[PDB]
């Protein structure tokens, strides 16, 4: 657990705390999801590259493939939210009551 | 608790060792009740679709009874197999660890003292 | 939506779940959830109205966050054990994140706020998938990692779910919100017996699915989504109100109905492990569930609410809804207590 | 929370009431901060000072209840020379219930809180003596 | 005094009154993504600082 | 819900409050029944400006057919109360 | 007499947004009968651009005011 | 009116149409057979034959036998000088008291 | 087989059976304006199916044996009593109008099913899109309450949105005095009580609210009483319509498949016509509704699903 | 002909009837054969017949 793992794990925590504290824009939160995937990619790549786990070297790539699917999926929902209210504000997403 | 049992028959509905056990009798009371549940399904099917409950579609009612009994027979074979395996492991373990299951020293009520509590 | 595209997207939802159940590698488990979320959302957006858009967006945001925590658990578990096998995790911090990720996916309290809202915002058919099929994959993972799950964490979530689910269901008149809070409460029973006997988790899940699928099928038949809409059923399909009565009584855990079996077996396993205070509290708190099921029987079957004149026009047409497996499901959801020892097949 | 509870249960009953009051007040105060966090998060305060005021209102109610329980349940077990007696916790629990009534300005809540908090405190003490497990470790 | 008031007012009437009051607290929610996820953050911090679920 | 409802005392206070911010009206000359033209000395366009201030205060649109008759503060109170169903 | 059955007063208790009205839920209203909310008032913001006069393709003295969507 | 509801029906006195009514049904044919089954199975069978059956139960709870047995033992013990009834139900020889 | 996803996937697609003659035509006008005669002729010349104007007993004509049922099985709504006493307290005015909308809504679904299932056009008389003229007339004359109009819009708002408007709207304009004079000639004792003010409210709704609304979505053809007699001229105008506007140009196989699934499930078409809104006009007590429902199920051939009634000669129930 | 519109279930769907009755017979024959084979194997493995 070298000093690099500290910053990488702190990056994930920052992006997680960033995702759980919305300001207004749904797009601002989507960036935090893509930020979290970046931290997991780096953390997984470091561990795999350092341990010479040869076959695991493809896992980070497969992690980016499904990060794009989620990112594209999140953008597609952002289009429909914008088309209904003219903004991507999350406070408009309150028609459904708990 | 028996998920990892030593029996190397994983993801098999009925392991071949289950063929040493008696099959359920076709007159098994559990199998008759399963068949009865099929008959109730037939009648409820007629009622929700507004048909003569007892008479409508006797062909469909028979398939309800047969389908339930057919599936019920195999669920009973697997049910009895799993309980047979449970006792097999329990007795083997007790035999393999005699110190944990000693034969208690027998006593008679003429020798064992039990406190008496009057009801008055 | 093109019928062929609907079928393909439906099979993709199942494939994601099936990948999670057959995967022995953590990466494939994560791929299963991602595939499952990718295919579920278009079925939520099918009717394309603002409420469905909000429901899909809230669902996506919650599930996406959970999948990030699950991947963090897998990577942390990789750093401390150097292997990807789907078994007990090898780090306490990995277990907490995976347990919480699986709690968010299931909608357990205090990660429950989306379940009432997502269910309300999507059609009944989509809601049935949300509350029955989406629970198979997360429950599959908990079944395999339970040795390492912190006992306090899992039992705390179970107790909160039973409380919040019961209380939330009292203040509801929308059927989709009633079924949503009922689902949260039942998740508590599944995960409360998990540390003691994972087999009984499967039993309660199977019985919960059958009963839940029966209620949605009967709500789907009459296109009823509110208490008052369901209150007209006696004047159109009298038989359907009796089936709703029996199923609702079963969901409340009243013997001799089927739904009493999972409570009865869960209390047995917990009392064998000298857990007495928790089963008693869980059973008593479950009376909150039985109260707002009884309230539905009162306005549906045991009384006759006011009707409207146009109802007379509906008497001249039959039910054209498919109502697939409803006659079989209603019987399995009411008369299965005599076959209780058949729970051994799940072992 | 494991640390504070172990501190509370290590002090023998009816002794060092100044320390036990510290322990219970910590437990109650922490409970009032957990309630304030969710209340502030789910019911957004209209202003920062309105939310700090709410946090101080709940945290003081929970701290006062915890302080009165440990104080009243410790002197009672000291005067009576009866440490292992659930009646001491029953007295302590009801006193905490009364404090809840005073803070809520409701006589009805004071009576109900005294009755149910009194029973709960007594049941907690019995479980400590008998060995009752709320979250029991799997054994079979 | 006893049958119609006090025997009602202790067991059945108070117990019912509490569940109705706890039901409103649970359900009276603003339906805002911002507030729900903020509570998720509180849960994770409490689960580690207070209850030590990560060990 | 919980916000206090509208009362004729409340409407009267707000109407007299707007008329005091108007620069062409002497604050110690405004009577709740004083005529805008005869007493305060205002002209047609001054009255139009007052009505627009009322729209901003009470947040509803006053057409010209109706605004042409509101020639004193009390008539404004009646019109606002009448259109807001405040019978109190 | 005749068996009692619920009247309109009784049934309308179950027609509200919630079963237990409070101050917070006083302005809640039941959702639409078919889950479809009214579309929001048209707020399409077209982008207005001066295309000329000082523009190579405007022939020098044309001020073409264009509403653009994209 | 607040709704379209049928006016409350008045009660039907079964005596008006059938002065010989037994109170069971409107139909005289059903009414008479309802009465016959109740009386025949209720009074002529259950109460009369059940009463006779209970009267002749074969020594219910073995109480008559215990009287003959007591007489036999009392005669045997008085004819041999043994006590009528002892204070110990079990022979102490089989009892092994502690220490 | 029964139409569904399987049939659509196997080739039963609406466009493959719809041609340039697969048009839905509606004939509109005031009371006694020749709509029935004009509509019936346009159906024969163009080879289109004709739907007589939906009345109180339309639904009875499509189910069972097709004969009208007693009037208790229709809410006791009477067009006769509306004319005699349009302000009765038993709520017969709006109860009639609400019932008629459900009948037009049902007929329109029947019309769409025929058009989408065989490709043949249909001719209607006063479809759901024009039924609001009578409502606007009843309200302006004090025949129904304000709350009743609120109920009508709520039911209409959640039903009208699911269907497509007719391709061509034929309107037969007639000034009110001509109608009033024509009504008296017809010599129907009840219809003759229609005041002129009522007929003028219908006129204002038709021109001012309806035709402008339908002009932007349909091919609106207007004809006077004198030029409406020769149906040949009207048919010629229809044959040479461009059909350059309306939602029908945006429909494809997927959209029409979803539409056909709705219009064939009649209970789904009528789902929202009985929303739980408790108006005295339409609300029916439990005791009354229970009694009437029991009587309905004991009519010949209506206790069981059609095809399973022995009393009407059905056979093979045990194999069906 | 009582109904104005031919019911969807006016006459039996003889295709379903044959499959339905045929399916039931097959399952019963399969089950009876399964039971006999199970009994023979049981006795063979336990050496009692
Ligand atoms: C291997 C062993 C499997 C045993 C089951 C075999 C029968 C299942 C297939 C029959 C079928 O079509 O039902 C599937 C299913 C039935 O759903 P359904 O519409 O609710 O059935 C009622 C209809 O009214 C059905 O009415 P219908 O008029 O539309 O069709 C008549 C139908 C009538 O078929 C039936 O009898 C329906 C009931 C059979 C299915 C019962 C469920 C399966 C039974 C096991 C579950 C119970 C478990 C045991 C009890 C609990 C534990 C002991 O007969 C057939 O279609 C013959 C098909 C032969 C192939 O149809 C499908 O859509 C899936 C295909
Ligand atoms: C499609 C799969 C998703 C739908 C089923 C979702 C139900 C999940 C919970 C209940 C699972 C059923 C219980 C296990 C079982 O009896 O079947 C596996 C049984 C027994 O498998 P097993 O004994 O090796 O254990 C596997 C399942 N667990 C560990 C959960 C118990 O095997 C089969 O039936 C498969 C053979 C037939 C293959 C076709
Ligand atoms: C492991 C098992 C788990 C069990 C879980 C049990 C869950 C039940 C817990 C529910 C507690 C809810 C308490 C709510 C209190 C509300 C008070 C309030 O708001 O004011 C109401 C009222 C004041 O309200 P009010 O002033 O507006 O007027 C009330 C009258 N009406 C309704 C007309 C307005 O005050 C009370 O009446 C409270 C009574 C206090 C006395 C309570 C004593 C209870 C003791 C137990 C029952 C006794 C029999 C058992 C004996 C056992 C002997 C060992
Ligand atoms: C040891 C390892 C440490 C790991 C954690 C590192 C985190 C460091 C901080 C970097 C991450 C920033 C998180 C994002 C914060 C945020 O987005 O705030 C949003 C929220 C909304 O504010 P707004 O909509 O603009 O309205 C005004 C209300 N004040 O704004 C607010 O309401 C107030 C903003 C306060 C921001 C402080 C966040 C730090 C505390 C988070 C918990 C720490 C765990
Ligand atoms: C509620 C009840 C719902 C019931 C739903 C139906 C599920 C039971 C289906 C049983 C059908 C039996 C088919 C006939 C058996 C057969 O011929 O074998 C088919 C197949 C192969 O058998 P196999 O064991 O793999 O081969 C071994 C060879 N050495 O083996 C199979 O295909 C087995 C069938 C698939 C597995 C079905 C699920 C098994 C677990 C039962 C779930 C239901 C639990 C009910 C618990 C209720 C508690 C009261
Ligand atoms: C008299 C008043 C008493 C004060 C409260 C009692 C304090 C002592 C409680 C305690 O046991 O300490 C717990 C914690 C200290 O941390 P710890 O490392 O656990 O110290 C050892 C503790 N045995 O101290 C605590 O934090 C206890 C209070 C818990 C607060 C939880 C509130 C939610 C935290 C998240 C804040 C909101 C979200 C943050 C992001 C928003 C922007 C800031
Ligand atoms: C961070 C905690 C969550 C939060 O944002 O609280 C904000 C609250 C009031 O902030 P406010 O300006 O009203 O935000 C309005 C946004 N529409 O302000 C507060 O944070 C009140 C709670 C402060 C913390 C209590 C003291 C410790
Ligand atoms: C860690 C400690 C966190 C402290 C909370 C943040 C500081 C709060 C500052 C005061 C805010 C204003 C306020 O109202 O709180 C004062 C509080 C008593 O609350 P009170 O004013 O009486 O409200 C009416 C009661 N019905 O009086 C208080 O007790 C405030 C301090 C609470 C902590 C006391 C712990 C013992
Ligand atoms: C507000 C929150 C703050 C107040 C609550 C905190 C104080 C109570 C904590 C419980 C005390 C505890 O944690 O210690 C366990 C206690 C004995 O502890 P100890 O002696 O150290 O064990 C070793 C013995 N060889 O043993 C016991 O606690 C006995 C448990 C008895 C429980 C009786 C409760 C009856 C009512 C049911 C409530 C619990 C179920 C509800 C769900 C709980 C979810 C957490
Ligand atoms: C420094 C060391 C201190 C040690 C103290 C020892 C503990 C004493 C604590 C007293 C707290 C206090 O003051 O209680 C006082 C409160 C009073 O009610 P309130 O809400 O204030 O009324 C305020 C009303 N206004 C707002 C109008 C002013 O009691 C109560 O509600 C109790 C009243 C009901 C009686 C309950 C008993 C019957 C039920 C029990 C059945 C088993
Ligand atoms: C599906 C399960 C069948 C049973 C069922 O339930 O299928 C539902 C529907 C049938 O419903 P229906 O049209 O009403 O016919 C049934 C009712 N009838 C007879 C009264 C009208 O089948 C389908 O759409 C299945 C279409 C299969 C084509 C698949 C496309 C290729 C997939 C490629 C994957 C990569
Ligand atoms: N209240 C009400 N009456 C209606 C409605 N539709 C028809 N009617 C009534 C009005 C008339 O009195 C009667 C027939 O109306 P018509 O439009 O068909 O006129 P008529 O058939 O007599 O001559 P015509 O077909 O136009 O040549 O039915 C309706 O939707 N609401
Ligand atoms: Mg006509």
């Amino acid at each position: 657990m070298s000093m690099v793992y500290m910053n990488i794990m702190m990056a994930f925590t920052v992006s997680l705390v960033g995702l759980l504290m919305y300001r207004s824009h749904l797009m601002s939160s989507l960036l935090c999801l893509e930020g979290m995937m970046l931290s997991l990619f780096v953390m997984a790549a470091l561990t795999i590259l350092n341990s010479h786990f040869t076959l695991a070297s493809m896992m980070p790539i497969i992690l980016l493939v499904f990060a794009a699917c989620e990112a594209a999926l999140g953008l597609s929902l952002l289009v429909m939210v914008s088309n209904t209210y003219g903004t991507d504000y999350v406070q408009n997403l309150n028609l459904l009551q708990c | 608790m028996m998920t990892g049992r030593q029996g190397r028959a994983t993801f098999q509905f009925l392991p071949d060792e289950a063929r040493s056990l008696p099959p359920p009798k076709l007159t098994d009371p559990r199998l008759a009740f399963v068949g009865f549940l099929g008959y109730c399904s037939g009648l409820i099917d007629n009622a929700i679709r507004r048909r003569p409950v007892l008479l409508a579609g006797l062909h469909r009612q028979l398939l309800y009874i047969t389908s339930f009994v057919f599936v019920g027979y195999y669920l009973l074979k697997r049910q009895d197999y799993m309980y047979a395996v449970r006792d097999h492991d329990m007795f083997s373990y007790i035999k393999s660890h005699p110190e944990d299951f000693p034969e208690k020293d027998k006593k008679t009520y003429g020798e064992v003292f039990e406190e008496f509590h009057p009801v008055r | 939506m093109n019928p062929i595209i609907f079928i393909i997207i439906l099979l993709t939802i199942m494939l994601g779940t099936i990948i999670v159940m057959i995967s022995s590698h953590w990466l494939l488990v994560w791929i299963g959830f991602e595939m499952n979320m990718l295919a579920i959302i278009p079925i939520m957006m099918k009717n394309h109205n603002p409420r469905a858009t909000e429901a899909s967006t809230k669902y996506f945001l919650t599930q996406s966050t959970a999948s990030m925590l699950l991947m963090m658990a897998v990577i942390i578990n990789l750093m401390f054990s150097g292997q990807w096998t789907v078994m007990k995790l090898f780090n306490p911090m990995a277990s907490m994140l995976m347990t919480m990720a699986l709690a968010m996916k299931l909608g357990m309290a205090p990660f429950h706020f989306w379940v009432p809202e997502v269910t309300q915002g999507i059609p009944l058919s989509s809601g049935l998938i949300l509350l029955t099929w989406q629970k198979l994959a997360p429950m599959s993972v908990l079944y395999q990692i339970f040795p390492s799950i912190n006992l306090n964490l899992i039992l705390t979530l179970s107790v909160l779910s039973i409380l919040i689910g019961g209380w939330g269901g009292l203040n509801q008149t929308q059927l989709r919100k009633i079924m949503a809070y009922s689902s949260i409460a039942h998740m508590g029973w599944m995960t409360a017996v998990l540390p003691y006997n994972p087999t009984m988790t499967l039993l309660n899940l199977i019985i919960y699915i059958i009963m839940t699928s029966t209620m949605f099928t009967m709500f789907m038949a009459n296109s009823t989504t509110t208490t008052l809409s369901l209150s007209h059923t006696w004047n159109k399909t009298p038989i359907m109100t009796v089936l709703i009565l029996a199923t609702l009584l079963s969901m409340g855990g009243l013997p001799p109905l089927s739904g009493f079996m999972p409570k009865w077996m869960i209390i047995q396993e917990m009392t064998k492990n000298n857990s007495i205070i928790l089963p008693t509290f869980m059973a008593i708190t479950a009376l909150l569930n039985l109260y707002f099921y009884m309230r539905l029987t009162y306005s549906t079957t045991l009384t006759m609410f006011p009707s409207t004149n146009n109802m007379k026009m509906k008497w001249q047409f039959p039910l054209m809804k498919k109502m697939t497996f409803l006659p079989t499901m209603v019987v399995l959801s009411t008369m299965m207590l005599p076959l209780t020892p058949m729970l051994s097949v799940l072992e | 929370a494991k640390t504070v509870l172990r501190q509370y249960w290590d002090i023998p009953e009816g002794t060092e009431c100044h320390r036990k009051t510290y322990a219970t007040t910590s437990i109650g105060g922490a409970a009032g901060l957990v309630v304030s966090a969710y209340s502030v998060a789910l019911k957004t305060p209209t202003s920062f000072l309105e939310g700090v005021a709410r946090t101080g209102r709940y945290t003081f109610t929970a701290a006062a209840i915890g302080a009165i329980f440990g104080l009243t349940s410790c002197i009672s077990a000291q005067v009576r020379e009866k440490p292992d007696d659930p009646l001491n916790y029953l007295i302590g629990g009801c006193a905490g219930g009364l404090i809840l009534g005073a803070r809520t300005r409701s006589y009805g809540i004071g009576a109900a809180a005294c009755a149910y908090m009194g029973l709960t405190a007594a049941l907690v003490k019995m479980g400590q003596l008998e060995g009752w497990q709320v979250f029991a470790e799997p054994k079979v | 005094l006893l049958d119609l008031i006090w025997l009602e007012a202790i067991l059945p009437k108070t117990i019912s009154l509490a569940q109705m009051k706890a039901s409103t607290l649970v359900t009276n929610q603003k339906g805002l993504i911002k507030l729900y996820f903020l509570s998720f953050l509180i849960t994770i911090l409490i689960s580690m600082i207070l209850f030590n679920f990560h060990e | 819900s919980d916000a206090p409802p509208l009362t004729l005392e409340g409407i009267k206070d707000r109407v007299l409050y707007v008329l005091k911010l108007y620069d062409k009206i002497d604050p110690e000359k405004l009577s709740v029944n004083s005529h805008f033209m005869k007493d305060l000395g205002l002209d047609s366009l001054d009255q139009v400006e007052i009505i627009m201030a009322m729209e901003d205060e009470f947040g509803f649109e006053i057409p010209d057919i109706d605004a042409e008759k509101l020639m004193c503060p009390q008539e404004i109170v009646d019109y606002i109360a009448d259109k807001k169903d405040v019978y109190e | 007499a005749r068996q009692w059955q619920p009247d309109v007063e009784w049934a309308e208790q179950y027609g509200g947004a919630v079963m237990y009205p409070t101050k917070e839920t006083a302005h809640w209203k039941p959702p639409p009968w078919n889950d479809v909310d009214p579309p929001k008032d048209t707020l399409v913001s077209n982008l207005t651009l001066n295309f000329g006069p000082q523009h190579p393709a405007a022939h020098g003295v044309l001020r073409l005011v264009m509403e653009l969507s994209g | 009116l607040r709704w379209q509801e049928d006016p409350e029906p008045e009660d039907e006195n079964l005596y008006e149409k059938n002065p010989d009514s037994h109170g069971y049904d409107k139909d005289p044919a059903v009414d008479i057979w309802n009465m016959r089954v109740v009386f025949f199975f209720g009074f002529s069978i259950v109460l009369v034959l059940g009463s006779t059956f209970v009267a002749y139960l074969p020594d219910y709870r073995m109480q008559e036998w215990a009287r003959r047995e007591a007489e036999r033992l009392v005669k045997y013990r008085e004819a041999h000088g043994l006590p009528i009834m002892e204070s110990n139900c079990f022979d102490p020889s089989k009892i092994q008291l502690p220490e | 087989l029964q139409y569904g996803p399987l049939a659509y996937i196997l080739g039963e697609k609406a466009t493959k059976k719809m041609t340039e003659k697969s048009k839905l035509i509606t004939v509109d006008g005031n009371i006694c304006s020749g709509k029935s005669k004009l509509a019936k002729e346009i159906a024969e010349k163009l080879g289109l199916k004709h739907f007589p104007e939906a009345g109180i007993h339309y639904v009875d004509s499509t189910t069972g044996d097709g004969k009208p049922l007693p009037v208790q099985f229709s809410g006791n709504c009477s067009l006769e009593k509306f004319y005699d006493d349009p302000k009765s307290n038993d709520g017969n005015s709006y109860r009639l109008q609400a019932w008629l909308y459900a009948s037009r809504l049902l007929q329109y679904a029947d019309a769409l099913e025929h058009l989408l299932s065989t490709g043949q056009g249909v001719v209607l008389e006063r479809s759901i899109y024009s039924d609001f003229v009578f409502l606007e007339a009843m309200y302006r004359q004090g025949f129904i309450r304000k709350q009743c109009v609120d109920h009508y819009n709520q039911v209409k708002k959640v039903t009208i949105c699911e269907y497509l408007p007719p391709h061509v709207v034929v309107y037969v304009d007639v000034p009110v005095p001509e109608v009033q004079s024509r009504i008296q000639k017809k010599g129907n004792p009840h219809e003759m009580k229609i005041t002129s003010a009522y007929l003028q409210d219908i006129e204002n709704a038709y021109k001012g609210t309806f035709l402008p609304e339908m002009s932007e979505k349909c091919e609106v053809l207007q004809y006077s009483a004198w030029e409406a007699q020769d149906a040949e001229k009207v048919v010629e105008d229809i044959e040479y319509l461009k059909y350059d506007k309306g939602p029908w140009l945006d429909q494809n196989d997927r959209k029409l498949h979803k539409l056909r699934m709705l219009v064939q499930d009649k209970l789904e078409v009528l789902n929202y016509t009985s929303i739980p809104v408790f108006l005295p006009e339409v609300t029916v007590g439990a005791h009354q509704s229970d009694q009437v429902f029991q009587e309905f199920t004991e009519l010949p051939g209506r206790k069981y699903r059609a095809g399973y009634n022995e009393d009407v000669g059905d056979k093979w129930i045990w194999l069906k | 002909k009582f109904y104005i519109q031919e019911p969807p279930h006016g006459s039996p769907n003889w295709l379903k009837v044959g499959l339905t009755l045929g399916t039931s017979v097959f399952l019963w024959i399969y089950l009876i054969k399964q039971h006999n084979e199970d009994v023979l194997e049981y006795k063979r493995r336990n050496g009692l017949e």
